[PDB]
C-alpha cells in the first residue's frame, strides 16, 4: 500500500490541494505521537478514535 | 610501626579487613592500599613499586621546581615576566631575549626549541638507559630502585635501619609531591592561575574563593 | 472535577488491572475437571 | 582443525546432501503429481541438480548423459559469467558511469570505425582501453582458442597459480574434464567432500537460472529493443505502466468508461 | 540458567571460542567477556568483582537520581531550582539555596562546605565499614562484604539461597545497563546539552530529524 | 637469533635488561615491559592479540586516511570531504556519499543503513574471527592463514616467523602515526598529509613547539 | 468565559490524559497489582502440581 502510495502512481486524496486527485505521497507521517495519538484515542464524538 | 604486621595503614584503626594478604609490610610505603588488586601478582607489584619511587622522586623535584621561579619573583630576587608561572615556563624560550636562567641574560640565554630538546633526549635518554640497564660506569649497589654508592655522597644510606626508615620518608615525601603536583596540574586547567595565587585567593576569602567556585566553569551549553 | 477524574482513573484501572492479572493467574487451571 | 565450518555461530554447519542426491532429491514436480517411479532411470541422483527432469527423453544412457553435462555445465558457467557481464556495465552508466556501449547487444559497434571502450575496475579508477578492434579480436580469439584447446586436449604448459604456487604439466593430469580444480581453486574451497558436493548444486542452479535470464535478455532485446537494465529498471518504475503487455499494445489504448 | 558452562554468552553463537577458563560461571552475570584477561587473577578478579558491583548499585542510584527530578518537573506540579541532573549542584549557590522538592521548608541547604563535610563524615564512616567488613561494635562481623544481607534485608527477599543466586544476576544486569546508561547521560550532557528527558522526548517528537547523526555528529569533528 | 632468542634487539639498544617472561618467542619481543602488565603468561597471550589485531586495524587506517586526501591534493579524485576526521560527514550531505566522487559508486543516503549492515556484516566476521566459521576452524587466532594467506607467502616457517617481526612493526608505526593524526587533527585541524606539506613549506615556523605549543596555556590554539 | 473547565472533550488525547497526574494514577495502580501477582506466579503455578515447562497450559 504504501509502495503504491509513494512510487507507484499514488493514492486519491481528496483533500489534495486544487481539488481531489490522485495523489504521490511523499512525506508520510511517522511521528509516533501522531500514531499513538491516533491509536489510544478515545472512540467518542470528536475523537473517533482511529 | 610504618614496617611489619602492625604498621600504619590507609584507614587507620579500622584498616584490619581492608589489607591485601599480599601486602605485609615489607616495603616502604606499605599503608595496605590496594582495592583493585592490581599488585597481586608479584611481578608486577616490583614493578609498580619502581615506577612509583621513580614518579615520586620526580614529583618532588617537579613540586619545588613549580613554586621556586615564582617565590624568586614575588620577593623581588629575579624577574622572569610571565614565564614565573610554571604553567607559562614553556614558552619563555620562545622571547626576543630567550630563555634566561634567574632573569639573567649573561646565564643560559637559550634560543632553540630543538636545541634544548635534541640535548635532553641525549642526556635524558643516557642516563634513563643506564638506570633500566642496572649497570654503568658509577659505582652502585645492587638495587636499581635505590642505587647508593656514586648517588649518596653523603652516607646517610650507610646505617641500615635508618636506611629503611629514609626510605619511608622518601616515599611519603614523594607520595605528597604527587598529589600536590596533580593539584597544580588540575589548578592549573581549571582556575588558569599560578599556584600561589591560588593560595592567596583562598587565604583573602576562605568561604568563597575555593573550588566549588568554579564548579560550574564547565557547564556543557546547548 | 479533575480531582473526581484522576479518583475515577485510579479505580477504574484498579478493576481492570485486577481483570487483566486475573486471567493472568492460570485462570484455565481453575476448573473441576481431571 | 578444518578449512570449512558454518555461517551462524558453533554447530551452524547442516549440508544436507540428501535433498540433492540420492532417492529423495527433490524433483521438478511435487511428490503428489509425478512418482518417483516415473522417472528416467538414467537420472539416479548422482549429478549435481537431478532433478529427474528430462521429458523428450534426450539422455538415453549415462555416456549421452555425460556427454550432455559437459555441455551444460560449460554453457551454464558461460551464461553465468555473461548474465553479470551483460547488465552491469549497463547499470554504471544509467547511474552515471563514463562507460561507451552500456548495452550489451550495442558494445560491439563501439568498436567499429576505430572507436575503443573503456574497462572500469568498478571500486576504482576507470581505464581508457587503447586496444583497437582488429587488435581486441586478434588477441581475445588467440587467448580464448588456446584456452579452450589446453580444456578439449587435458593438457597445458606450466605455470603458477596462488592456490598451488608454481605447477608443471604433471597437475593437468588427474584433471576431471568438468571439475579441474588444482590451480583452478586458488582458496582452496573444494577441499570438503560434502562442502564440494553441495557447491556443486549451486552451481548449476546459479547456472541454470543465468541460462534463461540470458535467454530474457535477448529475446527482450528483440521485442522492447532496450538493455536489460532499462527494462528492469522501467519496471520497477511503472510495473502496470511498463511491461510485456504494454509494449505489445503499442498504441495509446482508449479509455473504455 | 544464568550458571556453569550452560550460561548465556555475550558473543551468543559465536562466544565459545573466547570464553576464558577462570571464567566458568560461578558467579552472577557471567557471559564469559574477559577478551582483555584483565581478570586472568583469581585475587584480582574477586576486586575487581566487587568493584563491578559497586560500581553498578551506585549507578542505578545515579540512573534513578539523574531523571527522577527532571521527570518531576515536567509531569508534576513540582518547581525544582534545577531539575537537570548536571545543573543540580550549583543549586547550593542560588539566593534560596537548596530547597528539596523545591520547597523553601525542606533542607534549605545554604553552604557547600557544610554539605561536604556531613558527607564526608557520613560517606567516610559508612564506606569503612564496607571496607573493613564490620561497623561499629562489630555491626557486620560475618556478613559477606559484597552481599551482607541481615540488616541490609528487611524484607528477607533473598532467604532462600537459590532465590538469591537468581536475583543477583537480576542486580547485576539492571547494574550494568544503569552502567551504560550513565555513560549516555555523561556524554549526552556534553554534547547536546540538554538533560537526558528532554534528549528523549525530542527523539520521540520526530526520530528521523531528532538523532544523534542528524543533529550534533557532524560537530565533533 | 636476528629477531628472536636471546640475542635479538632490544628496545634500548646496548642497555638491554628484558624482563624474565619477554623471552624472544614471540614476534616484536623488544623486551619492553616496562610497567610489568604482561607478567601474567595468560594476560600477556591476550594482550599480544590485541596488538595485532589494533596493528592491523592501524595499517588499514593509517593508508586509509591519506588515501583520499593525497588523491584529493593532487587534483586526481574530488571528494565531498577527503580529510579524514571529517568523511563521516559525507552522508549528510545533498547528494550522499559518493565513492572517489563518481555518483555511480555506492551513493550511500542513510546512516542508518550504513550502521545496521555494519553491525550485522562485522558482526558476523568478528564471530568468524574468534569462533571460526566458513574460511576454517581450529585456525589460529592471530595467524589463521589459509584462505588468508592465498599467496602461500608464510609457506616457510623461517619466512612465515621474520614476515611476521614485519607485520607488527610495519604495524606498531602504523599505530603511533595514527595517534599522531588523531592529536594532530585535534590540535591543527587540518588533514594530516595538508600539515606534512606545511611543515616541509616552513619547518622552522610550523612546527607544533613553535606553531601551537606556546599557546597551549591561557591563549587558544 | 464565565466559569472554568477542564474542556478537553474531542480533543484526542492520548489515553484522556488531559494533565499528567491522570498518567501517575493509572501507572502506580497497574504497577501496585502488577507487583503483588509478578510475586505470587510461582504459588499459582504450584497448585497446577506440573512445572511451567514447554508443556504447560490447558491443551486438547
Ligand atoms: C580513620 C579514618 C580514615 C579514613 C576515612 C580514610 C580515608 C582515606 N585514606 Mg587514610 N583514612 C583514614 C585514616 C588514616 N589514613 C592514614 C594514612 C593514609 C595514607 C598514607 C593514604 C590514605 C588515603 C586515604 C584515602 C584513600 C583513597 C581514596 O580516594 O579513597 C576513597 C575516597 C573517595 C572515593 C572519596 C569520595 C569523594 C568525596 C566524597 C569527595 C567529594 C568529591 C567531589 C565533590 C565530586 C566532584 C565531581 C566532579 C569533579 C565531576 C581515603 C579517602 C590515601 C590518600 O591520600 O588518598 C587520596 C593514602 O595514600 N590514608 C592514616 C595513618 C595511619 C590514618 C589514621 O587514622
Ligand atoms: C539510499 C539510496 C541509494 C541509492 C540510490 C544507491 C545507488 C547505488 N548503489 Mg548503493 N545506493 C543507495 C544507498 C546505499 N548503498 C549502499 C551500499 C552499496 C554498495 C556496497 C554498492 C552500492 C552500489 C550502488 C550503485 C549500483 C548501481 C550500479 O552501478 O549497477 C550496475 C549494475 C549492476 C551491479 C547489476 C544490475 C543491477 C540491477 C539492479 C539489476 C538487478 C537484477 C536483480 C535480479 C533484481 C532482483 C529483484 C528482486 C525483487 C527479485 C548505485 C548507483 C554498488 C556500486 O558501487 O555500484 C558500482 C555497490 O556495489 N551501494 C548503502 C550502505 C548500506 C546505502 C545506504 O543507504
Ligand atoms: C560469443 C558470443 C557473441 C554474441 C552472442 C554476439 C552478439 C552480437 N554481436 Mg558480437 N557477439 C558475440 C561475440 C563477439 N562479437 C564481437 C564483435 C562484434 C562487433 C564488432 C559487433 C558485434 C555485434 C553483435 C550484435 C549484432 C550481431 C550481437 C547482439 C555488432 C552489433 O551490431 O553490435 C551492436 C557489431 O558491431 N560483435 C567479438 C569480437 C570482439 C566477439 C567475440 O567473441
Ligand atoms: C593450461 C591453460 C589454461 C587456461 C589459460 C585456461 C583458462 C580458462 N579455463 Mg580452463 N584453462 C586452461 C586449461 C584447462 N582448462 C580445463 C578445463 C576447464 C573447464 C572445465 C573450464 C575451464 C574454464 C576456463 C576459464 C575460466 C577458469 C577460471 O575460472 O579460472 C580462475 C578460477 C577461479 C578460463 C578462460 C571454465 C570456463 O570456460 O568457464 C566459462 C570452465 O568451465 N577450463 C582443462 C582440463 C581439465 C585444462 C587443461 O589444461
Ligand atoms: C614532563 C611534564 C610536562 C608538563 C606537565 C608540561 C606542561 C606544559 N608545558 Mg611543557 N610540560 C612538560 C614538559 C616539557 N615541556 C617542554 C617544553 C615546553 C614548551 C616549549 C612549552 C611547554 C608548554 C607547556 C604548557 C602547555 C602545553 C604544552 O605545549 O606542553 C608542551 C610540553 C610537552 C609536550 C603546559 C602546562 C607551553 C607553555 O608553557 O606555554 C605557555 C610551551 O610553549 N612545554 C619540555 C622540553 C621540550 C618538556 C620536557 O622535556
Ligand atoms: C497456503 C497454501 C498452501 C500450502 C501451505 C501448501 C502446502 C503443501 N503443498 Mg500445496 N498447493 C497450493 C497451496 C498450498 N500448498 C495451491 C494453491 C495449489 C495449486 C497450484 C497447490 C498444489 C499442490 C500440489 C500439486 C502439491 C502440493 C503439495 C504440498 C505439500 C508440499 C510440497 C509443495 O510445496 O508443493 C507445491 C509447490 C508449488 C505449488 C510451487 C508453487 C511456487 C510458489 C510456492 C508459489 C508462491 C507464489 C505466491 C507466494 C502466491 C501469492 C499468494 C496468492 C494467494 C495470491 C505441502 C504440505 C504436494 C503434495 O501434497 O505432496 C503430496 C503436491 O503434490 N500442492
Ligand atoms: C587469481 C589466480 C591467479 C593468479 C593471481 C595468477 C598469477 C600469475 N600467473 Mg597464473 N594461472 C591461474 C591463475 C592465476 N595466476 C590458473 C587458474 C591457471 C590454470 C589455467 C593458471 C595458469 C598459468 C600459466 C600457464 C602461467 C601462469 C603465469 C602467472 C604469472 C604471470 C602471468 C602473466 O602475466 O603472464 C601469463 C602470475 C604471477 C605464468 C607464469 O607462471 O610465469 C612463468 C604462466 O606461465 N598462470
Ligand atoms: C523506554 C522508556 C520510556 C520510553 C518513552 C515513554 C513515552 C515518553 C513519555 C510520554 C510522552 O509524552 O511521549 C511524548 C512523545 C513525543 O511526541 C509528542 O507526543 C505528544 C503527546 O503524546 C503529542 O502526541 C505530540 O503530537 C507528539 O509530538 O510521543 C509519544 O507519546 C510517544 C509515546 C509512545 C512511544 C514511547 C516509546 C515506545
Ligand atoms: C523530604 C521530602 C518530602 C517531605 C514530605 C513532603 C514535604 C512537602 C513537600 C512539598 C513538595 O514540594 O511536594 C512536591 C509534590 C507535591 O505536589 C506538588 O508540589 C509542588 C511544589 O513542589 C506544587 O505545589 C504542585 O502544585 C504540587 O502538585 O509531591 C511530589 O511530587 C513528590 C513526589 C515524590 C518525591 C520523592 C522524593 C524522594
Ligand atoms: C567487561 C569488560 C571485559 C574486557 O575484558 C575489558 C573491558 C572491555 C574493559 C570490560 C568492560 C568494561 C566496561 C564496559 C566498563 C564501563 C563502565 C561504566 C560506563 C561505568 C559507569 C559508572 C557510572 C556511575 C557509577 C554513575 C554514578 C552516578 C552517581 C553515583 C550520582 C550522580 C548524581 C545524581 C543522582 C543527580 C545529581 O544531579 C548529579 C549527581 C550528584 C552527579
Amino acid at each position: 500500500l504504501v509502495w503504491k502510495a509513494m512510487y507507484f502512481g499514488g493514492i486519491y486524496d481528496t483533500w489534495a490541494p486544487g481539488g481531489g486527485d490522485v495523489r504521490i505521497i511523499t512525506n508520510p507521517t511517522v511521528s509516533p505521537g501522531v500514531i499513538f495519538g491516533y491509536l489510544f484515542r478515545s472512540p467518542f464524538g470528536g475523537d473517533g478514535w482511529i | 610501626e610504618f614496617y611489619g604486621p602492625d604498621r600504619a595503614k590507609w584507614l587507620g584503626p579500622f584498616s584490619e579487613g581492608s589489607v591485601p594478604s599480599y601486602l605485609k609490610g615489607e616495603f616502604p610505603g606499605d599503608y595496605g592500599w590496594d582495592t583493585a588488586g592490581l599488585s597481586a601478582d608479584p611481578e608486577t607489584f616490583a614493578r609498580y613499586r619502581e615506577i612509583e619511587v621513580i614518579h615520586a622522586r620526580w614529583a618532588m623535584l617537579g613540586a619545588l621546581g613549580c613554586l621556586t621561579p615564582e617565590l624568586l619573583q614575588n620577593n623581588g630576587a629575579a624577574d622572569f615576566g610571565e614565564a614565573a608561572v610554571w604553567f607559562k615556563a614553556g614558552a619563555s624560550i620562545f622571547n626576543e631575549d630567550g630563555l634566561n636562567y634567574l632573569g639573567n641574560p649573561s646565564l643560559i640565554h637559550a634560543q632553540s626549541i630543538v636545541a634544548v630538546l635534541l640535548t635532553q633526549l641525549v642526556i635524558m635518554g643516557a642516563a634513563e638507559a643506564y638506570r633500566y640497564s642496572g649497570e654503568g660506569p658509577v659505582e652502585t649497589s645492587g638495587d636499581s630502585l635505590y642505587p647508593g654508592g656514586f648517588f649518596d655522597p653523603l652516607g646517610l644510606a650507610d646505617d641500615p635501619d635508618t636506611l629503611a626508615e629514609l626510605k619511608v620518608k622518601e616515599i611519603k615525601n614523594g607520595r605528597l609531591a604527587m598529589f600536590s603536583m596533580f593539584g597544580f596540574f588540575v589548578q592549573g586547567l581549571v582556575t588558569g592561575k599560578s599556584p600561589l595565587e591560588n593560595l592567596a585567593d583562598h587565604l583573602a576569602e576562605p568561604s568563597v574563593n575555593n573550588g566549588f567556585a568554579s564548579a560550574t566553569k564547565f557547564l556543557p551549553l546547548p | 472535577m479533575l480531582t473526581l477524574k484522576i479518583f475515577v482513573y485510579t479505580v477504574v484501572t484498579f478493576f481492570v488491572s485486577l481483570f487483566i492479572f486475573g486471567f493472568l493467574s492460570n485462570d484455565p487451571g481453575r476448573n473441576p475437571g481431571q | 582443525v578444518s578449512r570449512s565450518g558454518g555461517w551462524l555461530g558453533s554447530d551452524s554447519q547442516n549440508i544436507n546432501l540428501d535433498k540433492w542426491y540420492g532417492p529423495d532429491r527433490v524433483l521438478y514436480l511435487p511428490g503428489g503429481l509425478l512418482a518417483r517411479d516415473e522417472i528416467n532411470p538414467v537420472l539416479n541422483g548422482t549429478l549435481p541438480g537431478d532433478y529427474g527432469y528430462d521429458p523428450l527423453g534426450l539422455a538415453k544412457d549415462a555416456e549421452t548423459l555425460a556427454k550432455y553435462r559437459a555441455n551444460e555445465l560449460l554453457h551454464a558457467r558461460w551464461a553465468m559469467l555473461a548474465a553479470a557481464g551483460a547488465i552491469i556495465p549497463e547499470g554504471l552508466a544509467a547511474n552515471g558511469a563514463d562507460v561507451k556501449g552500456a548495452t550489451w547487444f550495442e558494445t560491439g559497434a563501439a568498436m567499429l570505425n576505430g572507436g575503443t571502450l573503456n574497462w572500469f575496475a568498478v571500486p576504482f579508477v576507470n581505464f581508457n582501453n587503447p586496444l583497437p578492434l582488429f587488435a581486441v579480436v586478434a588477441i581475445n580469439v588467440a587467448l580464448m582458442a588456446a584456452a579452450e584447446n589446453y580444456r578439449r586436449t587435458e593438457d597445458g604448459p606450466a605455470g603458477y597459480a596462488p592456490g598451488v604456487g608454481k605447477f608443471d604439466e604433471s597437475v593437468y593430469s588427474n584433471m576431471d574434464n568438468l571439475y579441474p580444480g588444482g590451480p583452478f581453486d586458488p582458496l582452496g574451497l573444494a577441499d570438503d567432500p560434502e562442502v564440494l558436493a553441495e557447491l556443486k548444486v549451486k552451481e548449476i542452479k546459479n547456472g541454470r537460472l543465468a541460462m534463461v535470464s540470458f535467454l530474457g535478455f535477448a529475446v527482450q532485446a528483440a521485442v522492447t529493443g532496450e538493455g536489460p537494465y532499462a527494462n528492469w529498471s522501467k519496471h520497477v518504475a511503472d510495473p502496470f505502466g511498463y511491461n510485456l503487455l504494454t509494449i505489445l499494445s503499442s498504441e495509446d489504448r482508449a479509455a473504455v468508461l | 540458567v544464568w550458571y556453569g558452562p550452560d550460561r548465556p554468552k555475550f558473543l551468543g553463537p559465536f562466544s565459545d571460542g573466547l570464553v576464558p577458563a577462570y571464567l566458568t560461571g560461578e558467579f552472577p552475570g557471567d557471559y564469559g567477556w574477559d577478551t582483555s584477561g584483565l581478570s586472568a587473577d583469581p585475587e584480582t578478579f574477586k576486586k575487581y568483582r566487587t568493584i563491578e558491583v559497586i560500581h553498578a548499585r551506585w549507578a542505578m542510584l545515579g540512573a534513578l537520581g539523574c531523571i527522577f527530578p527532571e521527570v518531576l518537573e515536567k509531569y508534576s506540579g513540582v518547581q525544582f531550582g534545577e531539575a537537570v541532573w548536571f545543573k543540580a549542584g550549583a543549586q547550593i549557590f542560588a539566593d534560596g539555596g537548596l530547597n528539596y522538592l523545591g520547597n523553601s521548608g525542606l533542607v534549605h541547604a545554604q553552604s557547600i562546605v557544610a554539605t561536604l563535610v556531613v558527607q564526608v563524615l557520613l560517606m567516610g564512616a559508612v564506606e569503612i565499614y564496607r571496607a573493613n567488613g564490620e561497623g561499629p561494635n562489630g555491626f557486620g562481623e560475618g556478613q559477606d562484604t559484597l552481599y551482607p544481607g541481615g540488616a541490609f534485608d528487611p524484607l528477607g527477599l533473598a532467604d532462600d539461597p537459590d532465590t538469591l543466586a537468581e536475583l543477583k544476576v537480576k542486580e547485576i544486569k539492571n547494574g550494568r545497563l544503569a552502567m551504560l546508561s550513565m555513560l549516555g547521560f555523561f556524554v549526552q550532557a556534553i554534547v547536546t546539552g540538554k538533560g537526558p528527558l528532554d534528549n528523549l522526548l525530542q527523539h520521540l517528537e520526530e526520530p528521523g530529524e531528532f538523532n544523534f547523526y542528524a543533529l550534533y555528529a557532524n560537530s565533533l569533528a | 637469533v636476528e629477531w628472536y632468542g636471546p640475542n635479538r634487539p632490544q628496545f634500548l639498544g646496548p642497555f638491554s635488561n628484558p624482563p624474565s617472561y619477554l623471552k624472544g618467542e614471540f614476534p616484536g619481543d623488544y623486551g619492553w615491559d616496562t610497567a610489568g602488565l604482561s607478567a601474567d603468561p595468560e594476560t600477556f597471550a591476550r594482550y599480544r592479540e590485541l596488538e595485532v589485531i589494533h596493528a592491523r586495524w592501524a595499517m588499514l587506517g593509517a593508508l586509509g586516511c591519506v588515501t583520499p586526501e593525497l588523491l584529493q591534493r593532487n587534483g586526481v579524485a574530488n571528494f565531498g570531504e577527503a580529510v579524514w576526521f571529517k568523511a563521516g560527514a559525507q552522508i549528510f550531505q545533498e547528494g550522499g556519499l559518493d565513492y572517489l566522487g563518481n555518483p555511480s559508486l555506492i551513493h550511500a543516503q542513510s546512516i542508518v543503513a550504513i550502521l545496521l549492515t555494519q553491525l550485522v556484516l562485522m558482526g558476523l566476521i568478528e564471530g568468524y574471527r574468534v569462533n571460526g566459521g566458513p574460511a576454517g576452524e581450529g585456525l589460529d587466532a592471530l595467524y589463521p592463514g589459509e584462505a588468508f594467506d592465498p599467496l602461500g607467502l608464510a609457506d616457510d616457517p623461517d619466512t612465515f616467523a621474520e614476515l611476521k617481526v614485519k607485520e607488527l612493526k610495519n604495524g606498531r608505526l602504523a599505530m603511533v602515526s595514527m595517534l599522531g593524526f588523531g592529536v594532530q587533527g585535534l590540535i591543527t585541524r587540518k588533514g594530516p598529509i595538508e600539515n606534512l606539506a606545511d611543515h616541509l613549506a616552513a619547518p622552522d615556523a610550523t612546527n607544533f613547539w613553535v606553531d601551537y605549543a606556546p599557546k597551549s596555556a591561557g591563549i587558544g590554539y | 468565559l464565565v466559569d472554568d473547565r477542564l474542556a478537553g472533550e474531542g480533543t484526542g488525547k492520548i489515553l484522556g490524559i488531559n494533565d499528567p497526574s491522570l498518567f501517575w494514577a493509572i501507572t502506580i495502580v497497574f504497577t501496585i497489582v502488577w507487583g503483588v501477582f509478578y510475586v505470587s506466579t510461582r504459588e499459582i503455578d504450584a497448585a497446577s502440581d506440573r512445572e511451567n515447562d514447554d508443556d504447560f497450559g490447558l491443551t486438547l
